[PDB]
């Protein structure tokens, strides 16, 4: 069983997982979907606004 | 010193300018009761060992607010397997739905639980409808019960709980008693449905049951899908807010069972956590001119509150009958200067009262709209 | 040569509190004479959503002095074979 | 009715133009879709977007953009991205080999069997726009389809389109890095064929860029993500007075008439400032006088090249978001008076101001902060002469020793073209030292 | 669309090609029958520059196996990865090669050259747009050595306008392994040098080097080198098969790397190559990779270039990187050795981004080098040659075999018209 021919590694380097690491521009563009904690919502809610105007 | 517990979890920030949600370390380290913060995104070090006084290990709450040192943070997610693994015990979410037959007694409840230990950190007063029974199409037409019991759901107003003790789902289960009122009555001497309720599906509670199950009961209930409604009717009314300090102390039992019992009427019920903005422009009448702002604000934000509307049936008017069953300022003052009124059995200082109430008897609409159409 | 707001005492503060001041003297009398615009739209909703009931028939019959509401159905095409415009949803003929 | 054609060619202008194109998508509220943000009305009031997108029948903005590129590589990952059905099939055109950091395969040979579609395709879309204001190639002076292609793009639409305007961003080789090693023959080819064909070229560096992201935006790796968000920035803030109302608005044609002094003098200089990052913008307010100080230093320009050493023909200023028209006076006269600046001679008014009332968007991942104003200086100066000589230098290393000849020669392009190239260039070194004196 | 055909030549050039062929299989996940067992659609984006679509999901390599003995054809059929290839690109011969230039080129392997050009020309017009052919053989040996550059022959002249490369494995200065090696080297690499694009003359010696030395492995075998020269096949084209910042094919890399015509003899090197107990202990980054990849120890081929000096560059980064530190680190290896660099070129570094790294390595490199010391090669061979042909050493096996020693005499002066072509470079003053 002596196969002077075998690699003696299937691959080379052993850290990874198989994974593929979502390349630059993929990376660039799915960062569209990072607008929930870039969004300009108003924690300051001001005690008067259109509804109290009556009152 | 180095490691001495290391209760870790990720917390979100919203700055007001820039319009970013930074995100934050929380290292919260019992057995000195203290607070670290790294920063997520440009390794750095954004708060040491410190010695914060506004966190303790009760508040915590992962998707509530807290306020060190005035940055608002949301605790968002269990970072960490040992703090996932050991919060996933001890803190457990549960409901507390009481009944429409108990919806003049929910002050006794409430002072039961908090006697019990449950740390309540939501609750509303809400009408639900034919379609708001997603609770309760789980036990879906196996016996008439579903029918009598989602009539019962729509005739009558229920006050929605989300209740937490050690083990809480058990505990709650223990408080409560078993069902068939008659029999949870002839057994238990001192569970909720014993003192009230009379029977079957009249059990003023219904319970968590399974784990996952109150999940899905709060996520159908209160968080970020919540479509719920209060109860708020405006008319002459007034606003009944009771302060964190009193609520952290059992004393809401005893607030809101005095304020059913004297008489009036509850009309709205809702539990904030409220935030340091939001509280200044409660309290921005409170400016300058009585000198207590800065602890009134830190007071409304250290903690979470109850706010209440408040009817009358004795006609004359609803702020000034209120204004005079509540101590007027202080503590001492309203103690030996008519002792029978609110804020002298319930009080400890100028700050810490127990309650809030509308001093300007023609505000009280705008604010009790400020509560439960504005905020919330 | 930095700038600070009005309510710190390093420039041209006198007039900017004039200015502001100003501004809250035509507030104010825009708001007396009611010509504000977040009054114009408040009583706006608090009056035109405001609803009404509606005659309920016995027999399933139109009859005259019924309320009735006038009603659209949507589109049964509801499959959007050409995207981004809106097949029609149920409609109510209504007054502007 | 403003209408706009930008043409994206090579593999540079492609990324530039994602980056461009997910910042318009931003700026006008477009997803990547195609629609209005959730819908909830089509309305036809809005009109900023015509400028950049066609709206159809369907309610369904695409963008008024080619992309060209030889090899099948980056036009394939535009075509399976986010932005996958915002463009149309056909825009997005491509061969099957590309010119390979030659000239000649992008002029010649590889290059005249695309040139007929791309016309084509810039044909439906001029019939597209009514009244178009001009062309926006995006391309890099680095070699192969950003050279070659974009030359024969140039020539065979400025003989087919009269002068409608053409504005090239132009990817610079660095003085000290750069890719290629026949890249000075690809950039004085290019450049010698496109002197003749370019209204504007807005000069760009890389070395430049990364030295503003280690220095301001203090990232120590930096990579084309970011090059290509600043690049974008700076078209964005250079069209949005076309798009955006404004105090004052300066479009293509006013750029053009006022900017250059001459018509083989039209290389000027970007320099898009407010350089800042999200965390060090929240200390700091950034006014009018020390954003244009900022643009005025020898550190901000996108082009690695001093202006310290050269004089400044002309400089327009388009501002974005609340300047106000006294301060921008009192930040000029602060210019003029600072002696370190020097104006030439003969141009004693040189500065172009445009006041736009739109405030810069930022894009969700960038580095740019949020910030309420800005300032985008194009300045025509002097200063480039130094990075043509030192590119008909580095030309003249290698061919005097006749090295990387035979693949142009064997390719198609005669052996005096290079001569030719060379000639032209040198006229350019003595018209800016002759107009610069 | 462009395409890569591959063409095994000999023992050697078979080996190699089938550790190619796992290389590359495995990268793209390709089980040993054929089928597609991957998990991203970036493999199966740009699948068909080196495989054909088959009936189902299979996928048949776009390669020759040639070679004139069942031997070998054999084994690699029977061995593991051997059941993709199809057995019809599977032509061998029955007599033996003998380790004889005139045997491989003239004689039976001669006549097996028209089935080899029917294959070859039945696989290329089976393409669409056809970038290249790609040849390994074994120069030194009997079929790669001269039946494999009759195939480069024929094939240039079939196809005079795609690119052709050949990998190539040159004769060791120390050992021997045959002793009509430099004759098989000589009239091999004269061929080579008149119709090739690009060689990259993988040396065997540096292979045990960089095996013993840089992967211990005490004994390394042959799968150890066969996975090495793999490694720099696949990370050569790299950019053909998988997206990037800054891609570069095969003619990008003969355009910026090839001066003059007959200046193409490269040196091949990879990174990283650190032992596999000890690559757990050190931070893999560009400044690693860029050291490890310019020290002279990495070259893959025999040649030191302390003694000569760089004429061009190529740096080839597998993996997703920021690449500033990659131009700013190109920029301080060119003035740290600009001594070790032609002045004549400036900017004599051709820099290319590829990132989707290879299976394991989170990120990796290949170096091209177009070196000037490669004369040392030629010139050492030459001396080997002159040292028999004077004395009329294993001639007569040729001669008798039938051919001149006109043609001994035409590639020797070739190999010096190499060397002196070489050495005017190596000193060739600017101003
Ligand atoms: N600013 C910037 N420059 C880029 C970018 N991508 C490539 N470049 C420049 O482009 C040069 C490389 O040549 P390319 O423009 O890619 O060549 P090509 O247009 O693809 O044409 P071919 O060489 O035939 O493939 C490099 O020197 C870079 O400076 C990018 O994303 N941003
Ligand atoms: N790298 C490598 N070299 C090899 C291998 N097998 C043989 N060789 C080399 O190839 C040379 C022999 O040439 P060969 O391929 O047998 O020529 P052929 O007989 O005509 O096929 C020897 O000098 C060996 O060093 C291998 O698996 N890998
Ligand atoms: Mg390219």
């Amino acid at each position: 069983d002596r196969k002077l021919h075998n690699t003696t590694y299937r691959r080379i380097g052993d850290v990874t997982d198989g994974s593929f690491p979502l390349t630059t521009t993929q990376d660039h563009l799915e960062q569209a979907n990072l607008k929930k904690d870039f969004e300009e919502k108003e924690p300051r809610k001001t005690m008067v606004n259109i509804d109290t105007i009556a009152h | 010193s180095a490691q001495d517990g290391r209760y870790s979890f990720i917390c979100e920030w919203y700055d007001p300018n820039a319009g970013l949600t930074r995100r934050y370390q929380f290292l919260f380290y019992p057995k000195d009761n203290t607070i670290e913060m790294f920063d997520l995104k440009n390794r750095r070090m954004f708060l040491k060992r410190s010695a914060c006084d506004s966190v303790h290990l009760a508040d915590l709450y992962v998707g509530s607010t807290v306020n060190v040192h005035s940055r608002q943070l949301n605790l968002v997610e269990y970072s960490d397997d040992f703090t996932r693994r050991a919060l996933t015990t001890v803190k457990e979410k549960t409901l507390g739905l009481i009944k429409p037959d108990a919806i003049s007694k929910f002050g006794p409840i409430f002072d039961m639980t908090y006697e019990a230990g449950f740390l309540v950190t939501n609750a509303k007063m809400t009408r639900l409808s034919r379609n708001a029974a997603e609770e309760f199409y789980a036990e879906h037409v196996g016996k008439p019960f579903y029918n009598n019991l989602v009539s019962f759901m729509c005739s009558g107003p229920i006050i929605a709980l989300e209740l937490m003790a050690n083990n809480g789902i058990g505990e709650w289960r223990r408080l409560l008693g078993p069902t068939d009122s008659s029999t949870a009555r002839s057994e238990a001497p001192n569970s909720i449905r014993a003192r009230f309720g009379t029977d079957n599906t009249r059990n003023a509670c219904h319970g968590s049951d399974s784990v996952d199950s109150s999940n899905r009961e709060t996520n159908f209930f209160f968080g970020p899908s919540a479509r719920m409604r209060n109860t708020s009717t405006l008319d002459n009314c007034t606003c009944c807010i009771i302060k964190p300090t009193a609520v952290k102390e059992g004393k809401a039992g005893q607030i809101m069972s005095a304020i059913c019992n004297e008489g009036f009427e509850v009309v709205a019920l809702e539990m904030f956590h409220m935030e340091k903005a939001n509280s200044e422009e409660f309290f921005e009448v409170y400016k300058g001119v009585v000198a207590e702002y800065m602890d009134m604000v830190t007071e409304l934000t250290s903690g979470p509150c109850y706010a209440l509307e408040i009817r009358c049936s004795k006609s004359d008017d609803v702020t000034k009958a209120f204004r005079d069953f509540v101590g007027p300022a202080d503590p001492e003052i309203a103690r030996q200067l008519r002792p029978r009124t609110l804020r002298a059995r319930f009080g400890n200082d100028k700050v810490h009262n127990a309650v809030h109430c509308t001093d300007l008897p023609t505000d009280a609409l705008l604010e009790v709209e400020y509560f439960f159409k504005i905020l919330s | 040569v930095r700038s600070y707001n009005p309510s710190v005492r390093v420039g041209n503060w006198n007039e900017d509190t004039c200015l502001e001041e100003d501004m809250v003297k035509d507030f104010l009398e825009k708001k007396e004479k009611g010509e504000l615009l977040i009054q114009k739209a408040s009583n706006l909703r608090s009056t035109i959503l405001k609803p009404s009931d509606l005659s309920v028939t016995v027999d399933g019959f139109v009859h005259f002095g019924d309320t009735v509401v006038i009603m659209n159905e949507a589109a049964a095409d509801q499959v959007r074979t050409q995207p981004g415009v809106e097949p029609r949803q149920a409609n109510v003929l209504s007054v502007n | 009715m403003r209408e706009c054609i930008s043409i994206h060619v090579g593999q540079a202008g492609v990324q530039i133009g994602n980056a461009c194109w997910e910042l318009y998508c931003l700026e006008h509220g477009i997803q990547p879709d195609g629609q209005m943000p959730s819908d909830k009305t089509i309305g036809g009031g809005d009109d900023s977007f015509n400028t950049f997108f066609s709206e159809t029948g369907a309610g369904k903005h695409v963008p008024r953009a080619v992309f060209v590129d030889l090899e099948p590589t980056v036009v394939d990952e535009v075509r399976t991205g986010t932005y996958r059905q915002l463009f149309h099939p056909e825009q997005l055109i491509t061969g099957k080999e590309d010119a390979a950091n030659n000239y000649a395969r992008g002029h010649y040979t590889i290059g005249k069997e695309i040139v007929d579609l791309v016309l084509d395709r810039i044909r439906k879309l001029a019939d597209q726009c009514t009244g178009l204001q001009g062309f926006l190639i995006f391309h890099s002076f680095g070699g192969g389809t950003g050279s070659g292609f974009a030359s024969l793009l140039m020539e065979r639409l400025s003989v087919d389109y009269g002068k409608k305007s053409k504005l090239e961003f132009a990817i610079y080789p660095a003085p000290q890095i750069s890719t290629a090693v026949v890249e000075p023959y690809n950039t004085i080819l290019t450049t010698h064929t496109t002197l003749e064909h370019s209204d504007c070229a807005f000069m760009v560096d890389n070395e430049a860029i990364y030295d503003i992201c280690r220095r301001n935006l203090d990232i120590e790796r930096p990579t084309y993500t970011n090059l290509n968000r600043l690049i974008a920035q700076i078209v964005s803030s250079i069209t949005a007075s076309l798009r955006f109302d404004g105090a004052l608005n300066v479009d293509l044609t006013e750029f053009q008439t006022n900017l250059v002094p001459y018509p083989r003098i039209h290389f000027p200089l970007a320099t898009y400032a407010p350089v800042i990052s999200a965390e060090k913008a929240y200390h700091e307010q950034l006014s009018v006088a020390e954003i244009t100080n900022a643009c005025f230093e020898p550190a901000n320009q996108m082009v690695k090249c001093d202006p310290r050493h050269g004089k400044y023909m002309a400089c327009c200023m388009l501002y974005r978001g609340d300047v106000v028209p006294k301060d921008v006076n009192a930040a000029i006269a602060t210019i003029k008076t600072k002696r370190t600046i020097q104006f030439v001679d003969w141009c004693p008014t040189g500065f172009k101001v445009g006041i736009n009332y739109q405030p810069p968007t930022v894009v969700p991942g960038g580095d740019l902060a949020k910030v309420q104003r800005a300032v985008c200086m194009l300045s025509n100066t002097t200063a480039i002469a130094e990075a043509w000589a030192r590119l008909d230098h580095k030309f003249d290393l290698m061919y005097a020793k006749r090295a990387f000849v035979h693949w142009y020669v064997g390719e198609g392009m005669e052996e005096g073209e290079f001569s030719e190239a060379r000639e032209d260039l040198a006229a350019l070194e003595k018209d800016y030292e002759e107009v610069g004196v | 669309m462009r395409e890569i055909v591959h063409m095994q030549a000999g023992q050697c050039g078979n080996q190699i090609g089938a550790k190619f062929w796992e290389v590359i299989s495995d990268e793209h996940g390709i089980d040993p029958t054929g089928t597609y067992h991957g998990d991203s659609d970036l493999q199966l984006e740009r699948i068909n520059v080196y495989y054909n679509e088959a009936t189902g999901g299979k996928y048949v390599p776009r390669a020759v196996l040639v070679d004139l003995e069942p031997g070998t054809m054999d084994s690699v059929r029977s061995g593991p990865f051997g059941q993709i290839f199809r057995p019809d690109n599977f032509v061998f011969g029955q007599s033996g090669a003998g380790n004889n230039w005139a045997k491989g080129h003239y004689t039976e392997g001669a006549e097996l050259v028209d089935s080899v050009l029917d294959v070859v020309r039945k696989e290329a017009e089976s393409c669409d747009c056809l970038q290249g052919f790609q040849l390994t053989h074994s120069l030194g040996g009997g079929t790669g050595s001269g039946m494999g550059t009759l195939l480069i022959s024929k094939i240039r002249e079939e196809y005079p306008d795609r690119i052709m490369n050949t990998f190539s494995v040159v004769p060791s200065p120390k050992v021997s392994d045959t002793v009509v090696e430099p004759y098989n080297a000589t009239l091999s690499v004269h061929q080579l040098v008149e119709n090739t694009d690009e060689t990259y003359c993988i040396d065997n010696e540096a292979l045990y080097d960089i095996c013993f030395r840089t992967l211990k492995l005490t004994t390394p075998t042959y799968g150890d080198l066969n996975h090495l020269v793999s490694a720099t096949m696949s990370g050569v084209t790299t950019c053909l098969r998988f997206p990037g910042q800054l891609n570069a094919d095969l003619r990008k890399l003969a355009v910026n790397m090839v001066p003059f015509p007959r200046l193409h003899f490269f040196m091949p090197g990879f990174a990283p190559l650190t032992s596999r107990g000890s690559q757990q202990y050190r931070a893999l980054t560009v400044p690693e990779l860029t050291q490890q990849m310019f020290d002279a120890k990495n070259m893959m081929a025999a040649c030191d270039p302390r003694h000569g000096r760089y004429l061009t560059v190529a740096a080839i980064f597998r993996g997703r990187m920021s690449m500033k530190e990659v131009d700013e680190q190109m920029l301080n290896v060119q003035n740290k050795n600009s001594s070790y660099f032609v002045e004549w070129i400036p900017n004599n570094v051709k820099t290319a981004v590829c990132d989707i790294p290879p299976r394991g390595l989170k990120m990796s490199a290949t170096f091209i080098g177009n070196s000037t010391a490669i004369q040392e090669l030629f010139k050492r061979i030459s001396e080997q040659f002159t040292a028999m042909f004077r004395r009329k050493a294993f001639l007569h096996w040729y001669t008798g075999e039938g051919m001149d020693e006109m043609e001994f005499t035409e590639a020797e002066s070739n190999m010096n018209d190499l060397v002196s072509e070489y050495q005017q470079y190596q000193d060739a003053t600017a101003e």
